[PDB]
């Protein structure tokens, strides 16, 4: 759902 | 008390560590190997290498547009390592964390940008450049008030004269902000939002002994900044509405549904 803000919280 | 002191330097530290253009490597800039001043066409074309711009390879303004995009790329990114640094916020789950950097980034990228702007320009390109207030009003319409609501912001922010150190906790309390639309578990997050709106009450006591009401003043602005996102957002609606422009992917994430 929001997925480039996941991998930059990863 | 002694808590909330090493909490002010640990933020302070995470905030040098995650940012590499600090208001006080600005301030001296801006009050000084000086920048490319960008002030007219001709200026922006001498220029143009000072914007940082990776890509494949076309109107002025579109350019600028494109130039402030890529930089807000980055400036997420750093916001995000940043707030991976205050306590407790890797320990929220994964889907507040995610909303609070959604809805957080324009307010923190705002109130970070006042440290690169006077009454007349901001700084661009790690302070290599300088881009005039005039020259961007000049810009066809819509762009020629894409930045001035910003510059109006920033001059009111900037009089209250904060540093480095007064910023990290400043923007660390807009971060872990608690009525974001769409949280989970809201409890969590005030609980740090409370202690860090006394961390950054004391830390305005001890750095700025003279200046009263501060603090209140400070908390004011948190409100302008919001409006200022508004105007923004409204004024992309235009833009997209009428040109032909694109929005990384990143940004688009969070404008989605913002
Ligand atoms: C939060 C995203 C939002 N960013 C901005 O409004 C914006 C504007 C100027 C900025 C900025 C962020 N960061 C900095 C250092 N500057 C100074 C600045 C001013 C002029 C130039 Cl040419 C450049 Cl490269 C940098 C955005 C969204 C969509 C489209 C374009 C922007």
């Amino acid at each position: 759902r929001h997925k480039i803000l996941h991998r930059l919280l990863q | 008390s002694a808590d909330l002191r090493a909490l002010a330097k640990h933020l302070y530290d995470s905030y040098i560590k995650s940012f590499p253009l600090t208001k006080a490597k600005a301030r001296a800039i801006l009050t000084g190997k000086s920048p490319f001043v960008i002030y007219d066409m001709n200026s922006l074309m001498m220029g143009e290498d000072k914007i940082k711009f990776k890509h494949i390879t076309k109107e002025v303004a579109i350019r600028i547009f494109q130039g402030c995009q890529f930089r807000s790329v980055e400036a997420v990114q750093e916001i995000t390592e940043y707030a991976k640094s205050i306590p407790g916020f890797v320990n929220l789950d994964l889907n507040d964390q995610v909303t609070l950097l959604k809805y957080g980034v324009h307010e923190i990228i705002y109130t970070m940008l006042a440290s690169l702007m006077n009454k007349d320009g901001v700084l661009i390109s790690e302070g290599q450049g300088f881009m005039t207030r005039e020259f961007l009003k000049s810009l066809r319409k819509p762009f020629g008030d894409f930045m001035e609501p910003k510059f109006e912001f920033a001059v009111k922010f900037n009089a209250l004269e904060l540093d480095d150190s007064d910023l990290a906790i400043f923007i660390a309390v807009i971060i872990l902000s608690g009525d974001r639309p769409g949280l989970l578990n809201v409890k969590p997050i005030e609980d740090i939002q409370d202690n860090l709106l006394q961390a950054l009450e004391l830390q305005l006591k001890l750095n700025h002994p003279e200046s009263s009401q501060l603090f209140a003043k400070l908390l004011q602005k948190m409100t302008d900044l919001r409006q200022i996102v508004t105007e923004h957002v409204q004024l992309l609606q235009v833009i997209k509405k009428t040109e032909t422009m694109s929005l990384h992917p990143l940004l688009q994430e969070i404008y989605k549904d913002l």
